[PDB]
Order: structure tokens, then C-alpha cells, then sequence
């Protein structure tokens, strides 16, 4: 049984900093690839995905390409206000017809401070 | 820098098969998704499906789910893409993709009966002692070959500022193409103007030096 | 799968005019929303991603807007290279959909075709045909008709014709006109006119030559 660990609540950076945010998964088991998302629900905002997608605001704290790696952290730069709200590590599945959702994070609250 | 290169055009007759490649550097395959993406000139851009080279997972859109297959090797770092029983509604250019903002360059694929023909090179000249203008054009007619594409250069390359090569087009289940060029009048009757024909599926390089007649 | 209608398919902007270009969803899209620009000869560029996001190298003069169905591309003041098609894009709904593509041509100054015609070759005259090409080249708008005459009368078949996409630098548009003959039916004729119609132009514009 594979669990989604975000260590952070909340996290408060000025603008203009690197927000990092914090995830580690126990277990490798099911394979698949690690997504990060602001909000819940259907109109969740996707953030990172290892395997497909443009993200460069994004860089991960660790080699994800490291097959034992259970660390998806990732740094997110030049933070500004609108940055702000709660982000999510979720662990996705293969499945039809595409990948699915296995488990999600408790989700860490980004607060920025403005200029 | 990342990079994917996909193989050279293919001329395959309609029902049979033909499986197109693509070779990354900078990156591997196994850490990403590879798309495979065709563009008909009437119908767009249509998303064949991707495979996730570290299992083997493949998706397809419906509409190619049995007409294309998609394979993997993270040794040679290199995607294929296998399409069975085409038909002339499958001529389009096949692109190979790691999501976002990396393209290959695309492979054309020509689904006909037609035969393989190379092409013959007419130079296009004014003529000697005619008028002399401030600028003259000079031309290159390429005719009846099969299939696309054909490479045209002037001077090796050289020539580039006022050229003006024309899309092809089909007559018959044969190709005709033309390319001119306008250079100073002050250079080209004393400087070599050549026209560099190139039809790979014919292995044919031909040089036309342009003359006056 | 999601339709992405982009509608007008073709438009056109002169220098610094704002120019929106829309895309409208036959179902909801989320931030997977994304913008491809791509010019004849070329692979697809990354454009603008997650709705209004611009990808590296993109000027700032560009910018998108949108959600749910409905989404834009915006560019603040029209330039040369700008002049290409433009495809949205979704990936939040199985399988991944493309638009259409709305293309978009810069609306530069008007301009006159500089024609150039030719006599079939020495070279194919002694392999049995005969080919009169005439090149139209440098000229804006891209609207134009070509006539082939042959000693007055139109010649109305066996005419191939060739156009350009706007040329990258001076946002002309290039045309190329042959026709062919067999070698007897040229040699049985004296004339021979490229008649071309452009709005640069209330007659006809000619371009002939003598067979001797």
C-alpha cells in the first residue's frame, strides 16, 4: 500500500522566491507517474507531469528518472501573488483510457508575501 | 538540447504497410511519453496515440486503433510507428512528439500505386544579348517525377536572397515543380548560377548551370 | 473527442493591429489548453501553453485568454513574423484534439507581380515537349488569375499552376504558370501571352514573346 506524504501544511515565500513543495511516496507500488496539481475537483489545474506536459516554472528536487526514487518534491520559481492556493502531489495508475488517479496528497496551502 | 529526428519520406502502395521512426538525443525515452502525430492537408492535425517506452503502455485514438501500432526501444532511444492497410486518405505528414514543445520533423508518406519516376531539369535563361535590367531572373523547371519531395538549390546553397521555389503539383501521377531565382544583372552573365536538383527516392542529383540562349 | 472550431479560418492584419483569434469548444477544457503556431515547411511550435502562458522565445506581444469553451490568442501589434497558422489545442479530454487552425497573413501595401516568361528549353524541345513558363512573383494581394493566349486565342487546358504561402520578409505571395505542349503544337504557333488579372491593375497585365 503506497501512500502520498506531503510534510508541509501550509508554506509562506516572498514574491520573487522558489516555493518548494514537499512530497514523497512510500512504496513504488502501482507503477506510474506522479502529478501535481493546484485545486481539486474537475477544474484542477495541472502543475507537473513527469511523463507528458510544458512546465517550465518546474524543477524537481530529486531525479525522478531514478527507478527507487520516492521523492517528488518539486521547486516552483519566480513566485508571485497568483501563485497563491493549494497544491497537490497525486500518484496516478495506468488504466483506461488513459492514466487514473491512484492516491492524492492532503495538499500543502502556498501563501505568498507581495513586493 | 533535445532533438527528435524521424526517418525519410516513404512511397508505400495502397493496402500495404510501413513503419516510420524517430530518434531522440538529449533525453530518454524511457523518462517520457512519445506521441505520434499526423496532418492531412484537408483535415489537420490528429493524434495517433503515445507509448510510454519504460512499460510498453500505448494509447490510441479510436479512430487509428487498428490501423496504427505503436513500439519502443530505450536502447537505440528510437519510437516507431507501424500503419497497416493504408489507403490513399492516409498521405500526410506523420510528426513524432515529446509532449509540450518538442516536434520532430515530420515524415511525408505517399500512398499510391504510381511508380517511381526521376525527375528531368529544363534551365530557364533570357538569353544572350538580350536586354540588359537591373536585375535578372533566371528559372528552373523540374518535371515528371514521382513521388515527392524534390531538394532545389541555387549555388549550392549560395543563392538565397530572391528565390522563389513553388509547391508542386500533380498531373496525371506525375509531378511538376519550378524554382527561379533574380540576381544583379552585374553578376550573373560573369558568376556561375547553377540549379541543384535533388530527388532521393530516384538517388538523382543533378546541376543545371543556368546559360544564355 | 472535443471539437475545436476556429472560425475565420483565414484572416488577415496589417502592421500593428490587434489581431484575436478565437477557439471554441464543442465541450469544457481545463488549463490543457494549448496554442501551436506553425508556418509551411516546419513542425508544429509550442506557442502558448496553459491558456495564457507563453512558451520561451515567444515575443510579448502575444498573449491567450479563455475558459470552459471558449478561448483567444492575442497579438498587441501585428509583425511579419507573425504570419503563420495557428492551431489550439486541448488535452484534458481522451483523445487529444486539434482545431482547424485559423491562418493568418500579414495585410502589407499593395504590389504589382513582376512577370517573368519563358520559351520551352533546348533541352526538352529535343525530347518531344514543350513547356512556357511564366513566374509571377512579388505581389500582394494574393488574389490573382492567370490567361495563357496563344497567338489571340486563350489556350484552356493542359496548364499547371503554383502558388507560394507570403513570403517571410516582404509578405508577398509568388505564382507559377506553365503550360505545355507537345513539341509540334508549340512549333505551330508564332505568340505566345502570360495574361495575368491582379488588383494592381484596372487591364490585364501581358507578358509575351516571339517564337522567333
Amino acid at each position: 500500500e503506497l501512500q502520498v506524504i506531503q510534510p508541509d501544511k501550509s508554506v509562506l515565500v516572498a514574491a520573487g522566491e522558489t516555493a518548494t513543495l514537499r512530497c514523497t511516496a512510500t512504496s513504488l507500488i502501482p507503477v506510474g507517474p506522479i502529478q501535481w496539481f493546484r485545486g481539486a475537483g474537475p477544474g484542477r489545474e495541472l502543475i507537473y507531469n513527469q511523463k507528458e506536459g510544458h512546465f517550465p516554472r518546474v524543477t524537481t528536487v530529486s531525479d525522478l528518472t531514478k527507478r527507487n526514487n520516492m521523492d517528488f518534491s518539486i521547486r516552483i520559481g519566480n513566485i508571485t501573488p497568483a501563485d497563491a492556493g493549494t497544491y497537490y502531489c497525486v500518484k496516478f495508475r495506468k488504466g483506461s483510457p488513459d492514466d487514473v488517479e491512484f492516491k492524492s496528497g492532503a495538499g500543502t496551502e502556498l501563501s505568498v508575501r507581495a513586493k | 538540447e533535445v532533438q527528435l529526428q524521424q526517418s525519410g519520406a516513404e512511397l508505400v502502395k495502397p493496402g500495404a504497410s510501413v513503419k516510420l521512426s524517430c530518434t531522440a538525443s538529449g533525453f530518454n525515452i524511457k523518462d517520457y511519453y512519445i506521441h505520434w502525430v499526423q496532418q492531412r492537408t484537408e483535415q489537420g492535425l490528429e493524434w495517433i496515440g503515445r507509448i510510454d517506452p519504460e512499460d510498453g503502455e500505448t494509447k490510441y485514438a479510436p479512430k487509428f486503433q487498428d490501423k496504427a501500432t505503436i513500439t519502443a526501444d530505450t536502447s537505440s532511444n528510437t519510437a516507431y510507428l507501424h500503419l497497416s492497410s493504408l489507403t490513399s486518405e492516409d498521405t500526410a505528414v506523420y510528426y513524432c512528439a515529446r509532449w509540450g514543445a518538442y516536434w520532430g520533423q515530420g515524415t511525408l508518406v505517399t500512398v499510391s500505386a504510381a511508380k517511381t519516376t526521376p525527375p528531368s531539369v529544363y534551365p530557364l535563361a533570357p538569353g544572350s544579348a538580350a536586354q540588359t535590367n537591373s536585375m535578372v531572373t533566371l528559372g528552373c523547371l523540374v518535371k515528371g517525377y514521382f513521388p515527392e519531395p524534390v531538394t532545389v538549390t541555387w549555388n549550392s546553397g549560395s543563392l538565397s536572397s530572391g528565390v522563389h521555389t513553388f509547391p508542386a503539383v500533380l498531373q496525371s501521377d506525375l509531378y511538376t515543380l519550378s524554382s527561379s531565382v533574380t540576381v544583379p544583372s552585374s553578376t550573373w552573365p560573369s558568376e556561375t548560377v547553377t540549379c541543384n536538383v535533388a530527388h532521393p527516392a530516384s538517388s538523382t542529383k543533378v546541376d543545371k548551370k543556368i546559360v544564355p540562349r | 473527442q472535443i471539437v475545436l472550431t476556429q472560425s475565420p479560418a483565414i484572416m488577415s492584419a496589417s502592421p500593428g493591429e490587434k489581431v484575436t483569434l478565437t477557439c471554441a469548444s464543442s465541450s469544457v477544457s481545463s488549463s490543457y489548453l494549448y496554442w501551436y503556431q506553425q508556418k509551411p515547411g516546419s513542425s508544429p511550435k509550442l506557442w502558448i501553453y496553459s491558456t495564457s502562458n507563453l512558451a520561451s522565445g515567444v515575443p510579448a506581444r502575444f498573449s491567450g485568454s479563455g475558459s470552459g469553451t471558449s478561448y483567444s490568442l492575442t497579438i498587441s501589434s501585428m509583425e511579419a513574423e507573425d504570419a503563420a497558422s495557428y492551431f489550439c489545442h486541448q488535452w484534458s479530454s481522451y483523445p487529444r484534439t486539434f482545431g482547424a487552425g485559423t491562418k493568418l497573413e500579414l495585410k502589407r501595401a499593395d504590389a504589382a507581380p513582376t512577370v517573368s516568361i519563358f520559351p520551352p528549353s533546348s533541352e526538352q524541345l529535343t525530347s518531344g515537349g514543350a513547356s512556357v513558363v511564366c513566374f509571377l512573383n512579388n505581389f500582394y494581394p494574393k488574389d490573382i488569375n492567370v490567361k495563357w493566349k496563344i497567338d489571340g486565342s486563350e489556350r484552356q487546358n493542359g496548364v499547371l499552376n503554383s502558388w507560394t504561402d507570403q513570403d517571410s520578409k516582404d509578405s508577398t505571395y509568388s505564382m507559377s504558370s506553365t503550360l505545355t505542349l507537345t513539341k509540334d503544337e508549340y512549333e505551330r504557333h508564332n505568340s505566345y501571352t502570360c495574361e495575368a488579372t491582379h488588383k494592381t491593375s484596372t487591364s490585364p497585365i501581358v507578358k509575351s514573346f516571339n517564337r522567333g
